[PDB]
RNA sequence: GGACGGGGAACGAGCCCCCGCGCCCGUACCGAGAACCGACGCAGGUGCUCCUGGGUGAGAAGCCCAAGGCGGCUCGGGUGAC
RNA sequence: UAGUAGCAGCGAAGAGGGGUGAGAAGCCCCUCCGCCGGAAAGGACCAGGGUUUCCUGGCAACUUCAAUAGGCCAGGAGUUAGCCGGUCCUAAGGCGGGGCCUAAUAGGCACCCGCCGAAAGGGAAACGGGUUAAUAUUCCCGUGCCGCGGGGGUAGGUUCUGC
RNA sequence: CCGUGAGGGAAAGCUGAAAAGAACCCCGGAAGGGGGGUGAAAAGAGCCUGAAACCGGGCGGCUACAGUGGGGCAGGCCCGAA
RNA sequence: UAGGCAAAGCCGCCCGGUGGAUGGCUCGGCUCGGGCGCCGAAGAAGGGCGUGGCAAGCUGCGAUAAGCCCGGGGUAGCCGCAGGCAGGCUUAGAACCCGGGAUCCCCGAAUGGGGCUUCCUGCCGGGGCCGAAUAGGCCCCGGCGCCCCGUAAGGGGCGGGAACGCGGGGAAAGGAAACAUCUUAGUACCCGCAGGAAGGGAAGCCAACAGGGACCCCCUGAGUAGGGGCGACCGAAAGGGGGAUAGCCCAAACCAAAUCCUCGCGGGACAACCGUGGGGAGAUGUGGGGCUUGGGCCCGGGCAACCGCCGGCGGGCGGUAGCCGAAGUGGGCUGGAAUGCCCCGCCGUAGAGGGUGAUAGCCCCGUAGGCGAAACCGCCCGUGGCGGAGUCCCGGGGUCCCGGAGUAC
């Protein structure tokens, strides 16, 4: 459930021996002002089908929907934040969800209203 | 030798179907970090105690 | 799609016994495949062996409930 | 007990040429288990079982149809060629 | 295998015809001047352990030649001083 | 040191032509020349080795040189038994239980009981031909044998014994 | 992995923020080389930095009538931007 | 004469090749502190072999084989190390974590008997197959170890575990500047036997006429007394201060079967126990009584009697997953990218620490702080059920009986 040690080995120990229901955790990311007042929560886990802005990087200012989340590396895929390799593919940049703010949430799967009841309390 | 006891064939068996390189597929999933096995050894150098 | 736990254990016995027939004789032909080689559905022989194992599993789950 | 069936360029040859099926089964099955579970599985009729364990520890069995049966048939039935 | 004895049944053979059953494990290849041991594809050791045609000959000696194998005791060429 | 020593000595060695190939003294085919022939060499085979066997492909490494070769590398395949061996028996000997000994044991063993102990001793019964890339007394064809059990016939028996 | 065995026993970490892991053209039998790309940087999968010994090339000084290394003085050639 | 002018060779710098130092990094080590503490015939630990679609090793698992079922947590992704190619699983709730189950090959205390090959093989009982057969043969499943307890049914021991504990056997090297007594050392090591701790423990004590008051461990007494080629060297105890605190039973006197165990039936919180019947133990004494504030024995008085067995029900707390938790992703600059710089804000019971494209209180995990369990486990409290021969408390009387043997010596 992540040390309570204040040692560093032992804090990235932790993150990096995390198993996948811990892993989750790291995909939060902020809430933004508008979707604040209206669900009353003010960080949600990252998934699949949300639309989040990037505030940092290369791609900071661009808005697009979340395609795909790797639990393993902790990074997500968003449309736009994209490039091509040097046989014309288009491939994503993995964004780290700490450097995202959701802006349109994806509430069609009724175990994830469960999970905002819980924080808006 | 011609005359062999089950048991020990069995070893040699075993040994048969471990002596062998990683497969290609896996030297390309670790980025070339896994290109070989204890396992890979010669009949005439290493010899198997069995 | 796949068969659920709970559906294996509304079918009586004979359709039970049935299935587990059709899956070994599955496993064998699938099998068979994999030492030739190429496997038509390469994800089709893990699904298959823990169906096997979810039957044996029921069968004996139920013999021990009436035991 | 039966794993698969061999179905290499010899045993494909004694297939046509003997009437005969080659599987891999459980290395502790007999002669006697071997034609019991062929005739049970398959409806067919055991002539002989000849059987062998390969360098690599699995047990291999030429199985040979009484004369009504076909081994090319049963394979073709079974879907294994 | 035979004989010498004891007990039992009413059937019945070592002869002729005919029927059935025979599990389990080994089985490839080297077996050595490169598959064994000697750190080696090592002139040693293990195993020449068992077998071998014709001529000459006392000879299973040497020499020459079969059957059969080899030119892989895994560098090649030139020169023709010491 | 140094592009140096060694890659000689132990009684065989190569050559011509053709093919393959980017490339050939060296791989494949023929011809010529040689060595073994009671054998550093042909036939069989135990232990040991354990896939080195066979097929296809290959040449970064490996082979005292080369390589298109390979016991190397990659991929695939291959070992079929009532009668061949083990298995059975005991040998010299050994192990276990009991018992006796021991501070004690996983230490000892004269005694009792059992078992193990030979792929060269004793010991049931298979030979010839053909087949595969690779198994062959094992597969296939033909012709048999042994053990155990059964059916029929026959001799014989049915108080008593065959001639 | 070593020893019959009791036992004994190494070496070996690091691409990048992201594979964007090097398209395409020419040469080579191939490993590969040149051109041209990716990236802030080749950091190129033999992957951070990349010292010395050592070897190659360039440059400065010497070099076949003169016996070697170190120090001082005087001089020649060469460097002397910060 | 010197320069153009140069062989092989020398020195220095630059570049390259080789090499892998240095520097930075760190999911590893080490030390210390705290906790927790046994597993196995219900077949352990350990080992062999197998197991993945492409899979050699490691890890996991066991022919149901990187896994099967149920529940809780966790919601949208998942198919271990391990970044590939496929194909699937999953919103009918997966992956993942926690609790409980299922499966669990061969060897292994290994336990039918063997075992020169982790494999082979016997008998009995049941079942299947080949077969004309009910013969014969083959195969599958179960039982079959030794030594013991018990009337029997039935039950026990065996093997393992990093260190620690208890009993026994028991050196030398070295030191003494040689060396033998001695020391090293009751050590190393060996053999046996336990527990989560072990061992010790309730005065035939210590003291000195003043008094302590079971035991173990820590500090001290103390390198004191004492032992010793009185050499090297070895070495207490009582007492004092602490941690912690706890006291009882068997036998016997006296009574003499009033006793215990097991099974069937009825009752009784699934128990103890009660009633009844059978079996076993028991006069070579079960049981009652008794335990220095000695007891037995006799008389009287009194309940606050005393002593023991069961662990059901209710409640609480804790452990084994988790959930909630403040405050900037503000303007400009540099930059591939800011967490940096300049300016402006904010939280703080939270400025422990980590991650994120360079250095982050306010981006994210977390932290202060708060909440939480279907299931399993542990601790505490209240309540409940039952048994005994008054065994309990106080006084008097006793002068009779008992008070541990190859022991003390
Ligand atoms: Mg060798
Ligand atoms: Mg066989
Ligand atoms: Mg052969
Ligand atoms: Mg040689
Ligand atoms: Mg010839
Ligand atoms: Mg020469
Ligand atoms: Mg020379
Ligand atoms: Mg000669
Ligand atoms: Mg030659
Ligand atoms: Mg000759
Ligand atoms: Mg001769
Ligand atoms: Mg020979
Ligand atoms: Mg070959
Ligand atoms: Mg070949
Ligand atoms: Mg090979
Ligand atoms: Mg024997
Ligand atoms: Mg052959
Ligand atoms: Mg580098
Ligand atoms: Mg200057
Ligand atoms: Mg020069
Ligand atoms: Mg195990
Ligand atoms: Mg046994
Ligand atoms: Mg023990
Ligand atoms: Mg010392
Ligand atoms: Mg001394
Ligand atoms: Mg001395
Ligand atoms: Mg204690
Ligand atoms: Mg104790
Ligand atoms: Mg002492
Ligand atoms: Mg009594
Ligand atoms: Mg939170
Ligand atoms: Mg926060």
């Amino acid at each position: 459930p992540f040390t309570a040690s204040a040692q560093p080995r032992k804090q990235r120990l932790s993150l990096y021996a995390a198993p996948l229901h811990l892993r989750r955790k790291l995909l939060n990311a902020k809430l933004s002002p508008e979707l604040q007042k209206k669900l009353g929560v003010k960080r949600l886990p990252v998934r699949r089908g949300d639309t989040v802005l990037i505030m940092r990087g290369d791609f900071k200012g661009v808005t697009g929907k979340v395609v795909k989340v790797d639990l393993k590396r902790v990074r997500i895929f968003v449309e736009g934040a994209t490039r091509t390799n040097s046989r014309g593919q288009t491939v994503y940049y993995p964004i780290h969800p700490s450097k995202v703010m959701i802006v349109d949430v994806d509430l069609s799967d009724k175990a994830r209203q469960k999970l905002i009841e819980r924080r808006k309390r | 030798a011609r005359n062999k006891p089950l048991g020990k064939k069995l070893r040699l068996a075993a040994a048969l179907n471990s002596n062998r390189n990683p497969p290609l597929w896996v030297i390309a999933k670790t980025k070339r970090r896994v290109t070989r096995s204890p396992a890979r050894r010669h009949w005439r150098r290493q010899k198997l105690k069995a | 799609r796949k068969l659920k736990p709970k559906a294996l254990r509304e079918m009586s016995p004979e359709e039970r016994r049935e299935l587990l027939n059709q899956l070994r004789a599955e496993l064998v032909k699938l099998q068979t495949q994999r030492s030739r080689g190429f496997v038509e559905k390469p994800g089709r022989i893990r699904q298959v062996r823990r169906m096997i194992a979810r039957i044996l599993t029921i069968e004996r789950e139920l013999a021990k409930a009436g035991a | 007990m039966i794993k698969r069936f061999v179905i290499t360029e010899k045993a494909l040859r004694l297939a046509e040429r003997e009437n005969k099926i080659t599987i891999i089964v459980e290395r502790t099955a007999t002669k006697k288990q071997i034609a019991d579970e062929v005739q049970r599985l398959y409806n067919v009729k055991v002539e002989k079982v000849n059987t062998l364990i390969t360098p690599r520890g699995e047990k291999k069995a030429y199985v040979k149809l009484a004369e009504g049966y076909s081994a090319m048939d049963l394979l073709t039935k079974l879907g294994v060629l």
